[PDB]
C-alpha cells in the first residue's frame, strides 16, 4: 500500500508524532504499514498499534450510538423524514466494520500466527475479541459473537496459565470479556463473577509488585470495580 | 461499562 | 463531485446529523455537495458550512502546532532524527491548505458574487479573510497575508455602512480581523484599537436589543474583553 | 488569542 516506500522505523517515529498531534487516522495508517513489513511487533510497537485503531474505532463507535439513537427515534409519532438517517448510520456503519476487518486482517495475517510469547500472543488474541466485539455491537451476528468469545476465551486460558493475575494485559482481558458477557452475549452474571474473580486474585498478588507496577495493575482494577458497582 | 484503555 | 447525485436538501438534513455525531469532515463534505447545487444558501446553511470548515481545519491547525514545536525543538544540542519531523508536518500542511483551498474555492465560484444582503456578504467574505489567515499561519507569503487584509477590510467596510455595531456577525468579522492584526500582520497597537472600538461601540447599541440578542452580542463582546485582557 | 465561533 501506500506506505510501502517508508522505512519500518520511519512508520514507527511518524505513529509517535501524529498520537502528540491527535491524529489518530494517521497514526494507525503508520502502524498498517509498519506491521505490513512484516516482522513482528515489540511491546511499545504493539500499544501504538492498538493506541491508533482504538482511537479511530471509538470515534466511529460514537458516532454510530448518536445516529443509531436518532434513527430509533423517528421509528417511534414520529414524523416522517425519509432514508436519510438510515442511509447515514449505515454509511458510518460500513466504515466502522471496514476498520474492524482491517484489524482483524493484520491479526489473521500474519501478526497471531507468529506470536509465541504470552504477553504477545494474549495481546493479539484480546485485540481480536475487541474487534469482533464491535462488529457485534452493530451486527443485527451469532458467528461474530462468537467469534468474539473464541478469541477473548483462548487469550484467557493462556493468561492464566503463563502470566501473573496481576499482569495489565490480563487484567485488561479480563476487563473487556467480562464487558463482552454484559454488553453482548447477555450474561451479566458472567460478568459480574468474572470480574470479581479478577479482582479478588489480583488483589492478593499486589503484594508481589514495584511501586510502579502497583499503580499499574490498581489502575485497571479500579476499572472493574467501577463496573462492578455499574452493574450491581 | 468501561472497557480497557 | 461524490455528492452530485443526492438532492440538497438531503445533504442538509446530512449535515445536522453529522454534526451532532461530531462527524465534522462528513459535515464539510455534505455542505460542500449542497454548495455545489449552485443556490444561494441560508443564514442557517451559511452557519452549517462554517461550523463544518471550522471544525476541521481547526484540527489541523492545532495539529500543525503540535509539529512545528517539535520541528522547531529538533532544530535547536538537539540530536538529528531525520527527515521525519519536517515530511509529517509537510503532509500535515499541505492537508490544511488543501481544506483552506477548497473552501476558497466554493467562495469564489459562486457564493461571494451572488450574494447581495449585507448577512451574507459579509459572512462570506469574512470566511475568505479566516482562510486566508489559516493560510497565512504556515506561509513561509506577503500576498497572503494582502489576500486576508482585503476580503477582511471588504466586509468591514459593507458591515459597518449595514449593520448595527451589536449585530454578531460584525462582531465576530471585527474579532477575527483585530486577531489577523495580533498575530499575522504584527500590529497589536491596531488590533487592541480595533478590539476597544468595537467593543464600546456594541456596549452604546445593546440598549436596543431584545433579551436574547442581547445575549447573542454579549458573548461575543466577552470574547473582544478577553482579548484585550491578553493584550494588555 | 479567542478568534470567532
Ligand atoms: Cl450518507
Ligand atoms: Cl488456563
Ligand atoms: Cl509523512
Ligand atoms: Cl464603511
Ligand atoms: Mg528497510
Ligand atoms: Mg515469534
Ligand atoms: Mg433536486
Ligand atoms: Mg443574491
Amino acid at each position: 500500500g501506500a506506505m510501502g516506500s517508508m522505512e519500518r522505523a520511519s512508520l514507527i517515529q511518524k505513529a509517535k508524532l501524529a498520537e502528540q498531534a491527535e491524529r489518530y487516522e494517521d497514526m494507525a495508517a503508520f502502524m498498517k504499514g509498519a506491521v505490513e513489513k512484516g516482522e513482528e511487533l515489540s511491546c511499545e510497537e504493539r500499544n501504538l498499534l492498538s493506541v491508533a485503531y482504538k482511537n479511530v474505532v471509538g470515534g466511529q463507535r460514537a458516532a454510530w450510538r448518536v445516529l443509531s439513537s436518532i434513527e430509533q427515534k423517528s421509528n417511534e409519532g414520529s414524523e416522517e423524514k425519509g432514508p436519510e438517517v438510515r442511509e447515514y448510520r449505515e454509511k458510518v456503519e460500513t466504515e466502522l466494520q471496514g476498520v474492524c476487518d482491517t484489524v482483524l486482517g493484520l491479526l489473521d495475517s500474519h501478526l497471531i500466527k507468529e506470536a509465541g510469547d504470552a504477553e504477545s500472543r494474549v495481546f493479539y488474541l484480546k485485540m481480536k475479541g475487541d474487534y469482533y466485539r464491535y462488529l457485534a455491537e452493530v451486527a443485527t451476528k451469532k458467528r461474530i459473537i462468537d467469534s468474539a468469545r473464541s478469541a477473548y476465551q483462548e487469550a484467557m486460558d493462556i493468561s492464566k496459565k503463563e502470566m501473573p493475575p496481576t499482569n495489565p494485559i490480563r487484567l485488561g482481558l479480563a476487563l473487556n470479556f467480562s464487558v463482552f458477557h454484559y454488553e453482548i452475549a447477555n450474561s451479566p452474571e458472567e460478568a459480574i463473577s468474572l470480574a470479581k474473580t479478577t479482582f479478588d486474585e489480583a488483589m492478593a498478588d499486589l503484594h508481589t509488585l514495584s511501586e510502579d507496577s502497583y499503580k499499574d495493575s490498581t489502575l485497571i482494577m479500579q476499572l472493574l470495580r467501577d463496573n462492578l458497582t455499574l452493574w450491581t | 461499562s468501561r472497557s480497557s484503555p
